[PDB]
């Protein structure tokens, strides 16, 4: 039995390529004229990411990337 | 203290390299430094981003952290330990670190002499 080649299918299933955000770390904190620090998003109650990591604001939800917590 | 001020960060970051207490990169620096588990922070002066000064100056201001500033990201890149070396010991490759956060210090009479002296005189 000589192995058949037979490569045909839906032409390409592309693998997700990383979205590169340039200096996206800066967007989190808001600095006023005095030098004050204003946090624009919400802190996460979970243990591991506690006080060191913030959440995400999506229109209907709040999402932390470490423990994958979700709120409405 | 027989040491010069500018050359003595080497022992702090070397022992912080050995005890696995260093955090490099702006996010892993800022975040973990805001966790109040980290004592002091080392920064670079020369930068192409104006907000990059605002972030960590405000952070070091409110969170009761001390601020050191170095010349270029390159020399700090030589301190952090990201420098790859040649066959004969030439520091050929340099990956520059503007943000350095110290969590676990080592026990040293030298670098703590110079840093404590510099920060006793700064206060
Ligand atoms: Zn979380």
């Amino acid at each position: 039995k000589k192995r058949k080649k037979k490569s045909c299918t839906t032409p390409k299933k592309n693998k997700h390529k990383r979205k590169k955000v340039k200096l996206a770390v800066l967007k989190y904190y808001k600095v006023d004229e005095n030098g004050k620090i204003s946090r624009l998003r919400r802190e996460c109650p979970s243990d591991e990411c506690g006080a060191g990591v913030f959440m995400a604001s999506h229109f209907d939800r709040h999402y932390c990337g470490k423990c994958c917590l979700t709120y409405c | 203290g027989v040491m010069d001020v500018n050359t003595a960060l080497q022992e702090v970051l070397k022992t912080a390299l050995i005890h696995d207490g260093l955090a490099r990169g702006i996010r892993e620096a800022a975040k973990a430094l805001d966790k109040r588990q980290a004592h002091l922070c080392v920064l670079a002066s020369n930068c192409d981003e104006p907000m990059y000064v605002k972030l960590v100056e405000a952070l070091c201001a409110e969170h009761q952290i001390n601020l050191i500033k170095v010349d270029d990201n390159k020399k700090l890149g030589e301190w952090v330990g990201l420098c790859k070396i040649d066959r004969e010991g030439k520091p050929r490759k340099v990956v520059g670190c503007s943000c350095v956060v110290v969590k676990d210090y080592g026990k040293e009479s030298q670098a703590k002499d110079v840093i404590e002296e510099y920060f006793k005189c700064k206060k």
